[PDB]
């Protein structure tokens, strides 16, 4: 019963800097495989035979280890390397590793928040949500809080996140409070906060079920 | 090259059995074994077994005897993965690969999505997402809808830059999500900004302008 553990979960690297993951195994394996994969796609061979590079790999990659622990190295980082690396026992019964997620480090980026009421077709249909883009921001780390009338909801509140825009790297995140007709109705004020790194003070938008 | 052709997304209720395919072509496919691989969502890599060019030339992963039944047809150069009695512990994205010379699983199938549920084919309600200032974000709201996936785009994709779509979440056992679009505050109101959201599990296609107010 061999396992297989990836090291570190997830780390990002800016561009040009130097990166290695390890894959260590409970007992003793020959030959460790690698692959890469990017969301909504199939696994791409990566390293084969522990140090041996794919068709399809740029020699910026190189791959290393013997024993109970291996490694995978990327020389100098680039955007499309971003991606989640398996490592892969070589035999029977062929397990894969959890997988490290590689993200491409940028400078901050505070995320730019838009509130919006229940749209009037939803309304006259009987139904009310509210939704809340946090987007393009960077370190994915970041909490939102809803606000309706000054208190504070926990529930009803559903969140989905993107993962790094190909084009500038940041992160998004969508929030939505679902609530019915005379839920929304009866209170007046809906407010969604934002706390990110890039600030000490929470990020506010809110509008008001009647006026705004 | 040397190609994996996966059968198409599987929509099936608990307690019922499916059968995948995997079509090989640019080579001799008896010349090489065919493995199968699960992916549960958002999780990561798991071996199922592999098939050798004989029905039950087999190999599978202890926990997977009793789940998946592999088959080849040499005749066509297809490898079949049947799935039985399944649960929604079974929903996940299938991928075949060829084991390769070299000894690695050198090519693989675009993967097959099975979703296990008793819920019924519905399509989205779509609702528009109206704002307020400098670059203005507008959204759309596709909600309630099953199954996976919906298409969304924005001015019929004229408006591709600055397109957010965030990935659906289950609720109720239906899902819903919401795609947002960026835009100079010069270019809306002024101009038409509309979302199209197509569910082809369901036929459906649909069109809603995002308008002022809120």
């Amino acid at each position: 019963d061999i396992v297989l553990t990836q090291s570190p979960d997830i780390t990002a690297a800016s561009l040009g800097q130097k990166v290695t993951i390890t894959c260590s195994a409970s007992s003793s394996v020959s030959y460790m495989h690698w692959y890469q994969q990017k969301s909504g796609t199939s696994p791409k061979p990566w390293i084969f035979e522990i140090s041996k590079l794919a068709s399809g790999v740029p020699a910026r990659f190189s791959g290393s280890g013997s024993g109970t622990s291996y490694s995978l190295t990327i020389s100098s980082m680039e955007a499309e390397d971003a991606a989640i690396y398996y490592c892969q026992q070589w035999n029977y019964p062929f397990t894969f590793g959890g997988g490290t997620k590689l993200e491409i480090k940028r400078a901050d980026a505070a995320p730019t928040v838009s509130i919006f009421p229940p749209s009037s077709e939803q309304l006259t249909s009987g139904g009310a949500s509210v939704v809340c883009f946090l987007n393009n921001f960077y370190p994915k780390d970041i909490n939102v809080k809803w606000k309706i009338d000054g208190s504070e909801r926990q529930n009803g509140v559903l969140n989905s996140w993107t993962d790094q825009d190909s084009k500038d790297s940041t992160y998004s995140m969508s929030s939505t409070l679902t609530l019915t007709k005379d839920e929304y109705e009866r209170h007046n004020s809906y407010t969604c906060e934002a706390t990110h790194k890039t600030s000490t003070s929470p990020i506010v938008k809110s509008f008001n079920r009647n006026e705004c | 090259g040397v190609k994996l052709q996966q059968s198409g997304p599987e929509v099936v209720k608990p307690g019922a059995s499916v059968k995948i395919s995997c079509k090989a072509s640019g080579y001799s496919f008896t010349n090489f074994y065919i493995h199968w691989v699960k992916q549960r969502p958002g999780q990561g890599l798991e071996w199922i077994g592999w098939i050798f060019h004989g029905s039950d030339n087999t190999e599978y992963n202890e926990k997977f005897k009793d789940k998946a039944t592999l088959t080849a047809d040499t005749s066509s150069s297809t490898a079949y993965m049947q799935l039985s009695s399944l649960t929604s512990e079974d929903s996940a994205v299938y991928f075949c690969a060829r084991w390769g010379p070299h000894w690695y699983f050198d090519v693989w199938g675009q993967g097959t999505t099975v979703t296990v549920s008793s819920a019924k084919t519905t399509p989205p309600s779509v609702y528009p997402l109206a704002p307020g200032n400098s670059m203005v974000t507008l959204g759309c709201l596709v909600k309630g809808y099953f199954p996976e996936p919906v298409t969304v785009t924005w001015n019929s994709g004229s408006l591709s830059s600055g397109v957010h779509t965030f990935p659906a979440v289950l609720q109720s056992d239906l899902y819903t999500l919401s795609s947002s679009v960026t835009v100079p505050s010069s270019t809306w109101p002024s101009e038409t900004v509309t979302c199209n959201v197509a569910h082809p599990a369901s036929s459906t296609k649909v069109d809603k302008k995002i308008a002022a107010a809120g």
